[PDB]
RNA sequence: AUAAACCGGGCUCCCUGUCGGUUGUAAUUGAUAAUGUUGAGAGUUCCCCGCGCCAGCGGGG
């Protein structure tokens, strides 16, 4: 069976300024010599991560912070019903590696991503060990000797499941040490991008000074793939279709949402034009099919499908890459040749991948 | 024989603002030559040199950011020369040492670029002939000086 | 027969950082006069030491570490069943020439490849010298005759065989020098390179965050040139006394993991799993590089793979006429006196059969 | 009939390290006022007589041994205003257990030896015990004699058991160190050691640069002839092709392991002299870079041979062999599109 | 290179049925559908390629009329003569917008209006300058021609 | 054939793991491109062939 899930989409942008930089700038990068406009994938990362659709279909998000104060307060109260206060602040503590007082202020080393199911259970941990007498390095190497029992609770984390966590205090360090499962690329454009400027102002309306913004609209190659391996490692052992159904929901994401940014004023809520999805051994990107610039003709959408697939059509035969495939695209015209089963919409997409490729 | 930076200055700063406006729209040195406005404002000071042009442009080009973006400020009596591009971007504190990295390594051209954002970002004040010598010369040793005079100001300040 | 074998490759990257410095800025290094992005040999090395590839089709890799008590408790796993615990210990103590206790901490000299195979059969030879109560230095003595015998283990450690090891303490500083049959170049682009940069932030989920200073993460795209020459002699040596054969067989997986294999470097944030779009294999009596095909930086047209392709090819050309180098090559090319070679597979077995099928 | 060969190569080297100091920092020098990384006259030479080539093409050439029995006459009359026959036919008897020349160093070990055999005689030592006492020295000139063309042309090894001041044999070609035709760039690499058992840093550093070398030879032919017994210069321009091969392709091992720069020349010139000439002049004003450093180091060679080569008396026949079409040189320097033209040139006198 | 003052001399003298047939045409590279262009500009070197493009410019200006373009020669102090952008300035019949109009107009949309402007203007000027202008026509010509528009008509005021 | 000659400073080594730059904003009001002008004249139209009363007529390019 293949380990690694690659998905490649071709999505197409209306005028925006979908991620910029400390100085109001849209986000770019050079590739084949020529300036591409940029999506960050911490951006695309967290636009997934926060989505409704997550919300609907995945579970929680990880609460990411670096104050351990409001954490504190904000864990007493999700979790008191369950825990004496003091239990719940030694496990802080102990994760964090620092003091948990009544502490207006107490600052973590970086911002960390947590997640309250499994402090809850790290918090079952320390009760029986307070209940034994048990000192906190003993408690320390015992929990170390059963990792996955701490990885099943990435199941109401499953971001971090996908994204990882690194630690540099308390028992996290030995413990809540994760390696994503998913690698994600930042999305540049098929393109050459000079990007426009909007002059624009303020009218007061009780008098009778411009400012700019930079914006630009590009057809973007956004790029991810999963390790199903390294994810069912991450979710404490889990099968490999819940690894492929959260495969699946990562494919509707990396496909629909799209990063908040500008998003009311410039409204670039468009969908995206391809989908391909492709089954592999060794992980590989597409970028390369547009390392020369696309040029223009009719638009620069239908010449990026083609590009990509023409590019995948030498690759694949070049390297031999026999894995399972599939491509959905709102285009009509000449696709991937037959290896690459067609998918007319995406449901029947997310399906063939839910059953590993076959359907 | 040498061009003259207070002129050109206070000619920035009192020229109409359409013809600002004109010449703020480029998004390249180069470009400043494809505007009637550019010719009409470094004319008198001594364009039709060719010696002077490259200099020009680039000095025109870094005023192009805005029509008090550069703030000139005297030096003080005592010391020899007045507030460096270096010190004064860090003294703004708006402006990130990688910035300055990426800035003494890029291309001709881009370095130009990157500079106006810089000056747009940080409003720098300093004084301008000096600056306007730095970008007459603009070679290894001006950019290199500009760094360690951005270190050593954000080291002790 | 021809000695040297030498493996070329043009891969292009996008955004990307694939190594860093201890600023963790780009690695870079200067040619023709221009900067490029360099990926270290290390890094490479390490690359395919670790990869899967290696591990399913070469074997196991060396155990690099500094921590004797460490790797006590990891051989005493492994071997176990096979020998007792101070036989163990001592063979560990022989080779590193350290005292090992049944301390938790034990620092060895400096950070050494450790082959398990070689372990053990060093292993088999200290029960031998135990049971007829033997003293080292003349087990030592015994050992030095026959080396060949010692190396025939690298044969579960081929990537000491390919990248070599130095010894400075213990019976390794007898036993264990291992001189490289793989030379292997830093990777640099093609092109001349001014690296972007991105400027990230960190949502903080309890704190409406207002003015902030931004991280930076330098990046860049790129063509990158990698280059890698095998002594088949010195591996067939170094395995042992190992056939050409076998020698081909590990010289064809150098080249398709220098064809595939990427540093594993921000790869989870920036994604650039590219396969190469052009690899040349090449048999020679003297080792040579194609480098000062990109020494005039190739300037862009219509990107930067292309031309470097092109710029490869007519150096190879000139090269090759004037230094008259008739010896098997192929090249394996993605885009449309040399045999071309329509699949990297083709290659793979062209290399395997010494360069004539 | 000129004495002299010049040899000038233009070599470009990508990032590497081909030879370093005490302090693990690559080799220097300081030419027209600005620093030039350098690679020692040592570490190339060292580079060339250690190499395989040299071991075929002049380690193993027929010229390669010197038959005692062949040289009594002429040993006899170089040497009988200082020794009886019966000395000297004895001590060649013992070293061995026609020709009219013989190479000094020779003349001189051969004397030497002589001299310890009439010492012997004269307390009338055993001939057995007088063996006894320089075993060592006899194998050591028995060696010696097996080496003759690598002697000729390299000089005697480091450990010879030469014991005259005839034996102190110079190479027949003499090995400038190499300098960069410009400037330098030194970059530093910061890398680190892995430890697989606790990945959980301590960083070393090693300096390297990429750049374009001028290496220069001169064959001393005349040296050469004599010092292989009166060889003829047919012969002697062999061993002078062997040498321009190996300044064109061998490269000092340095680092070659982790670095690889494994290239060749891209410039060779061949130039007959009466006076062995450098041309480091010709980037005495370092070279600045224009579309790389090669094309102009080649542009800048050429030009300073247009500039100096007949006013300096480099009147004798030359070629040039490069791979790089930069403006060509002065209409009397035959070019060359292979290395093994440029060698057959020389071979024939350079016609 | 291309003798200038010939072609202009036998344009001049070209017979008036040649020459009303010549101006017709809307495009520069339409001048290769006519006989008398061909006649006209052979003894020039049409028949070597490197010259042909230039040709085919140089004409099409020079059909705005057959004196619409007055040659005038440079005075002997003066370095160059009359350039075209000084010419039209001082016509005083050329808008600024025209010029600037006119160098961000494209291959082909250029020369069309160009000729727009010299039948408009009908300039005095040195033709073998222009000529060689024509010959080049790139960037920074046409920013060159901008230049001494802007700069002339600065100048005269 | 010079404090010279002969004459490597040389072997080993991931810089790695975590991170939306984000919220808000008419460029807006005024403005003929306007006065004067035969396209007239003029049968040349370059080649092959047929016929001719050598005035021209015709076929083919």
């Amino acid at each position: 069976m293949s380990n690694f899930i690659n998905i490649h989409v071709l999505i197409s942008h209306s005028p925006s300024c979908l991620n910029r930089d400390d100085m109001n700038m849209q986000k770019d990068a050079i590739f084949g010599g020529k300036r591409r406009v940029r999506i960050s994938s911490q951006s695309l990362k967290r636009a997934m991560r926060k989505s409704g659709y997550y919300a609907q279909n995945i579970g929680e998000s990880s609460l990411r912070t670096i104050h351990l104060a409001q954490l504190r307060d904000v864990l007493r109260q999700k979790l008191g019903e369950r825990f004496d206060q003091k239990i719940i602040d030694k496990t802080l503590a102990l994760l964090s590696g620092k003091s948990v007082d009544e502490a207006e202020k107490i600052s973590a080393d970086a911002v960390t991503p947590w997640v309250v199911g499994e402090i809850a259970w790290f918090c079952e941990q320390v009760a029986k060990a307070e209940a034994d007498n048990l000192d906190d390095k003993k408690l320390l190497k015992v929990l170390k000797e059963d990792i996955a029992a701490i990885r099943v609770n990435l199941q109401q984390g499953v971001d971090i499941a996908l994204s990882g966590r690194m630690a540099t205090s308390g028992m996290m360090t030995e413990l809540g040490k994760v390696d994503g499962a998913m690698s994600i690329a930042h999305a540049i454009t098929t393109h050459q991008v000079d990007s426009d400027i909007d002059w624009f102002t303020a009218v007061d309306d009780l008098q009778e000074h411009l400012g700019t913004q930079e914006f630009s609209s590009g057809v973007f190659y956004r790029y991810a793939n999963i390790n199903l391996a390294q994810l069912q490692e991450n979710l404490g052992g889990a099968s490999r279709e819940q690894a492929l159904e959260i495969a699946t929901h990562v494919v509707h994401m990396l496909a629909t949402e799209v990063p908040g940014a500008k998003q009311r004023t410039y409204a670039a809520f468009n969908p995206a034009d391809m989908v391909m999805v492709n089954f592999s051994d060794m992980p590989l990107s597409m970028a390369n099919a547009f390392e020369k610039a696309v040029k223009a003709k009719d638009g620069f959408l239908q010449p990026s499908i083609q590009a990509f697939n023409q590019y995948w059509d030498r690759v694949a035969n070049g390297y031999g890459l026999n894995g399972a495939a599939a491509q959905f695209s709102l285009s009509d015209v000449d696709p991937i040749t037959a290896q690459v089963k067609q998918m007319p919409t995406l449901e029947q997409l997310k399906s063939w991948v839910r059953n590993n490729g076959e359907a | 024989d040498e061009i003259d930076a207070m002129a050109l200055y206070r000619a920035w700063q009192q020229l109409d603002n359409g013809s600002c406006a004109q010449i703020r729209r480029v998004s390249e040195p180069d470009e400043l030559r494809d505007i009637p406005a550019f010719y009409r404002l470094v004319q008198p000071f001594g364009w039709e040199n060719p010696r002077h042009q490259q200099a020009l442009l680039r000095m025109v080009f870094c005023l192009s950011a805005g029509k008090n973006v550069i703030r000139h400020q005297d030096k003080k009596s005592e010391q020899t020369t007045g507030i460096s591009l270096g010190r004064a971007l860090a003294n703004s504190g708006r402006i990130n040492e990688r910035r300055i990295f990426q800035l003494i390594r890029a291309d001709r051209t881009a370095d130009m670029v990157q500079l106006r954002r810089l000056l747009t970002h940080a409003e720098p004040v300093l004084d301008w002939p000096l600056m306007a010598r730095m970008l007459t010369w603009w070679g290894k040793r001006e950019r290199q000086q500009l760094l360690e005079d951005f270190v050593l100001t954000t080291n002790k300040n």
